[PDB]
């Protein structure tokens, strides 16, 4: 019930807040790029990207059972090391997890954030597999939005 | 229950106005979840909708199984998590949040 | 001038670019329709009860100047070096910003029709409003008074339709957001003390009525009574205006709203809503415009005292004009919009202001007892200086209670910053000061070609 | 010789120099053409802003079944007065939009809704 969950810090509510809340807060995520990757059968990874920031999220998203991922075999660049923005499991929230090694529990969802000037957009490997709506760039210096990209 | 050709004719022409997005009931479809099921939900939509355009999430509502009894207890909150990542608009049925 | 147009130079005066700005302010702090109303109005008694003392100290002393022969009188020449002090560096150039401020909210916000433009656009077009009429009136001097006329038929014709077409709408039947208006309000001391500072802007202009309205067929009696019906009449019209405001918007709509003028011609006059980002940003240059007539006349005055600079107050040779004052005013104007954001601007300027107007009016009441046989040919009654005196300590000292801020800490440290150049420069003349003033005063008459002006006191 | 306070015969000797008419010249040029700059970067700042996004775009929708959401005249079913007051629970899950269901004046509530006035609510 709505009224138990609230004292909850594990509960589903309290994810679904803080999963609103950051698409609310983010240019990255009610307004960037949508750029996938290849298909699998147990996983489904994707970025959200915006030029001009120099940020993107990763979400990885499992939804077989247990496995174990290797995230360097899909994006290039990746430090030794990443940082989890939020996760299914709401313990695991600023931890770090290794990039080589991932475990992920059957039914788990993990949001990475990694600063880089590397986006997927632009490399046209990946151009085919990148979507937009109300394409804009992101000034730092002004802290306004352009269209001459 | 219709095709995705024909879903996608209701965003429009680039020169005549339709609706502003059709309601998108893909992933309420699917009773069994899998990492190839959801890649190809996702990726007929965006491939399908015609560039520019704003796309559109559920994952239950009146005349669907609910989340929990239709998947299970342990996918509830990455399927929260799927309909907030993705580009465009998430829409929730009630208590869906809790996990009813 | 007669006493009907004694009260049109009154009512032109007092309708400034107060009205097309404050109304976001005042609900903001009140945050109900009824208590909306009444801080208007109360407004408008300050105003007209401020103006009135004033007429008494404009015929008791008959010099010119501002405020500034009247402090000297009272006080001394402490309180009037700090009022020469304050309306150079704070009180003027910061009217001129929230002036400027304003037209660029008017121009920019159709242009973003459902959100908010960036405050980078917002600030780099009022520094373009700045630099362009600071250089307008400093080479074509008669240009100026040319255009005023015709930027205050463009102010009152706005006015008068959104006044008239509110009052059709309110006969219709468009009255569900006066249903409730008491519900949901705050009487706390800094949410009043701020929606005074909003509504007192819309007035700006009381303290000066004394100079213009005395070349009148009959003073003495028509001037205490153009104030009586000028001023609130025009109270009247600002009521009449916010009342039209909430016939198509409601309080929440009007919060979340750019310019609160161009919200309404957007839902009243649909083909031609163009027609009120076009007339307030005409009506508010001229607003700035008309307070670069007025740079010069206090410096003159507080310079021949040794209160001020004389390379100040000096005239170019060709182009008749008061040129280092004007380029001075512009360039304090655009260093104030740089942290920028009219709401705090006008709490810098209303605590600088109502600061010296408490002092002035409280020396009305000082010279009852000190400066007596002094042929006071207007004498308003005692009770009117005293409340006027106790409001003006409610709105110093309550804002920098219950909500401060850090306006109210640069505005102490800028007024205490002249007193310490009173006690070295003018109390304790020393050696090292005209050694500076006078090869200052020298390079700068020859770079700019100003001299002093062949003037007499008047 | 130049003092102080110069009339207009005495400073016209002195300011035709070159140290003081070319750093008049500059500055003034330099201000007009100030004004110039900066009403074009207003001009382009303004048509190179996107169109920002429609209140649809920004933020999920909420879809409520109105019979099962909340009962505020016990009654046994939701009705529009329930969900008034869970108004305060609805924006602390950050959403913009309300999507309400039918709740016309019906004789049938289900099967794609049988509709008898389209312009009433259905009494419960
Ligand atoms: C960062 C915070 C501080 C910022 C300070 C920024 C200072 C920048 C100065 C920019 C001045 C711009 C002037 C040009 C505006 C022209 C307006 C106009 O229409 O002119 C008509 C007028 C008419 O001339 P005509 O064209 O011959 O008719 O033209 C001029 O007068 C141009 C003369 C330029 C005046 C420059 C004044 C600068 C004074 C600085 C004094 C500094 C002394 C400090 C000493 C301290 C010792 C302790
Ligand atoms: C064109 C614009 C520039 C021209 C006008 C400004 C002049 C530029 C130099 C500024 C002053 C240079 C140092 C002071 C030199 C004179 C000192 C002296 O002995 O006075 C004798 C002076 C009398 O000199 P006399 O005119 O020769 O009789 O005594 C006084 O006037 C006392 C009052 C002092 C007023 C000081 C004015 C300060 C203006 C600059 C304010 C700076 C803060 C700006 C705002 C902060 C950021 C927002
Ligand atoms: C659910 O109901 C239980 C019991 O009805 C509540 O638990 C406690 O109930 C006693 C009364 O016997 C109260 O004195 C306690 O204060 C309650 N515990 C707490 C922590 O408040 C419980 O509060 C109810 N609500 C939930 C679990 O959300
Ligand atoms: C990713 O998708 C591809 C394309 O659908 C899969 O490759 C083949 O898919 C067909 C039917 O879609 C199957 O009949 C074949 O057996 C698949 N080939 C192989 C080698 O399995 C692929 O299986 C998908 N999954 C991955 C790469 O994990």
């Amino acid at each position: 019930n709505v009224d138990v969950q609230k004292t909850q810090p594990r509960s589903a509510l309290k994810l679904y807040q803080d999963l609103s809340l950051l698409h609310a807060n983010e240019l990255l995520l009610n307004r960037g790029w949508f750029c996938h990757l290849r298909n699998d059968s147990h996983y489904v990874v994707y970025t959200r990207e915006l030029d001009g920031i120099d940020r993107i999220f990763i979400v990885v998203l499992n939804f077989g059972e247990s496995t174990l991922l290797n995230l360097h075999n899909m994006i290039s660049g990746l430090p030794a090391k990443m940082r989890i923005r939020l996760s299914t499991n709401s313990a695991d929230k600023g931890s770090k997890v290794d990039t080589s090694g991932i475990f992920l529990d059957k039914g788990e969802g993990l949001i990475f954030e990694h600063n880089t000037k590397n986006l997927l957009h632009r490399q046209t490997a990946f151009r085919d597999r990148c979507f937009v709506s109300n394409r804009a760039c992101y000034s730092s210096v002004l802290n306004i939005l352009y269209t001459s990209c | 229950a219709e095709s995705i050709d024909r879903t996608v004719m209701y965003y429009g022409l680039p020169f005549i106005q339709e609706a502003d997005f059709p309601f998108n009931n893909y992933l309420s479809m699917l009773d069994t979840v899998s990492g190839n099921s959801v890649y190809e939900v996702i990726t007929s939509w965006m491939e399908n909708m015609p560039e520019g355009k704003w796309p559109n999430w559920m994952i239950g509502g009146p005349d669907s199984s609910r989340l929990t009894s239709r998947l299970g207890n342990q996918y509830v909150n990455v399927m929260n998590m799927l309909l907030f990542t993705l580009p465009g608009t998430p829409i929730t049925y009630y208590g869906e949040e809790i996990g009813m | 001038l007669g006493l009907i147009s004694g009260i049109s130079i009154i009512v032109g005066t007092i309708i400034g670019s107060g009205i097309f700005v404050s109304p976001k302010s005042v609900l903001s702090n009140t945050e109900a329709v009824g208590p909306c109303l009444i801080i208007w109005a109360a407004c408008g008694v300050l105003a007209t009860l401020g103006a009135l003392c004033f007429a008494e100290l404009g015929t008791m002393i008959t010099k010119s100047g501002g405020e500034y022969p009247y402090l000297m009188e009272a006080y001394g020449p402490i309180p009037a070096y700090l009022f020469s002090w304050a309306s150079l560096i704070v009180i003027k150039p910061t009217s001129f910003a929230i002036i400027c401020l304003s037209f660029s909210e008017y121009v920019c916000a159709p242009f973003y029709v459902g959100c908010k433009p960036p405050q980078i656009v917002v600030k780099c077009l009022a520094a373009a409003a700045i630099l362009f009429i600071s250089t307008v009136n400093s080479l074509s001097v008669r240009l100026g008074s040319y255009v005023q006329n015709i930027f205050t038929a463009a102010k009152l014709v706005i006015v008068a339709i959104i006044i008239i077409s509110g009052l059709v709408l309110l006969a219709q039947g468009n009255t569900k957001n006066f249903d409730n208006s008491f519900e949901g309000a705050q009487l706390s001391v800094g949410a009043i003390s701020l929606a005074f500072y909003n509504g007192l802007w819309a007035y700006d202009g009381w303290n000066q009525l004394n100079y213009i309205t005395e070349e009148l067929r009959n003073p003495y009696r028509n001037l205490p009574l153009a104030i009586i019906i000028g001023i609130p009449l025009v109270t009247a019209c600002y009521i009449l205006m916010n009342v039209s405001y909430f016939t198509v918007m409601t309080a929440t709509e009007l919060l979340q709203s750019q310019a609160v003028a161009v919200t309404f011609g957007d839902r009243v006059l649909y083909p031609a809503s163009w027609i009120v980002p076009l007339f307030v940003a005409f009506s508010t240059i001229g607003a700035a415009n008309g307070t670069c007539f007025t740079a010069g006349r206090l410096i003159y005055v507080a310079g021949r005292e040794g209160h001020m600079l004389k390379v100040l107050s000096y005239i170019s040779v060709r182009r008749l004009t008061p040129a280092p004052a004007i380029i001075f005013y512009g360039i304090i104007a655009t260093i104030y919009i740089i942290p920028g954001d009219i709401n705090s601007l006008v709490n810098y300027f209303s605590f600088a202001a109502w600061l010296f107007y408490g002092l002035t009016i409280l020396g009305l009441i000082v010279m009852r007892f000190t400066r007596k046989e002094l042929e006071r040919p207007i004498k308003v009654p005692v009770v009117i200086p005293v409340l006027m005196t106790l409001i003006s300590v409610f709105l110093v000292l309550a804002p920098i209670i219950s909500k401060p801020t850090w306006e109210y800490l640069y505005c102490v440290l800028f007024i205490l910053s002249g007193l310490l150049f009173y006690f070295l420069f003018v109390h304790y003349k020393f050696g090292w000061a005209q050694k500076i003033s006078k090869p200052i005063t020298m390079h700068l008459q020859m770079l700019m070609e100003v001299v002093p002006p062949e003037e007499d006191p008047e | 010789q130049p003092y102080a306070g110069m009339p207009k015969e005495v400073l016209f000797q002195f300011s035709g120099q070159a140290r003081y008419r070319i750093p008049r010249e500059i500055l003034f040029w330099l201000t007009v053409a100030s004004v110039l700059v900066l009403i074009a970067a207003t001009i382009a700042i303004i048509a190179l802003s996107p169109k920002c996004l429609d209140w649809w775009q920004e933020g999920p929708m909420y879809q409520i079944y109105p019979r099962s959401f909340k009962d505020s005249n016990k009654d046994g079913n939701g009705d529009l007065k329930g969900i008034q007051d869970k108004l305060d629970y609805i924006t602390a899950l950050n959403i913009k939009t309300v999507w309400i269901t039918s709740f016309y004046k019906s004789s049938l509530k289900d099967f794609r809704y049988g509709v008898e006035d389209f312009r009433e609510v259905d009494p419960i």
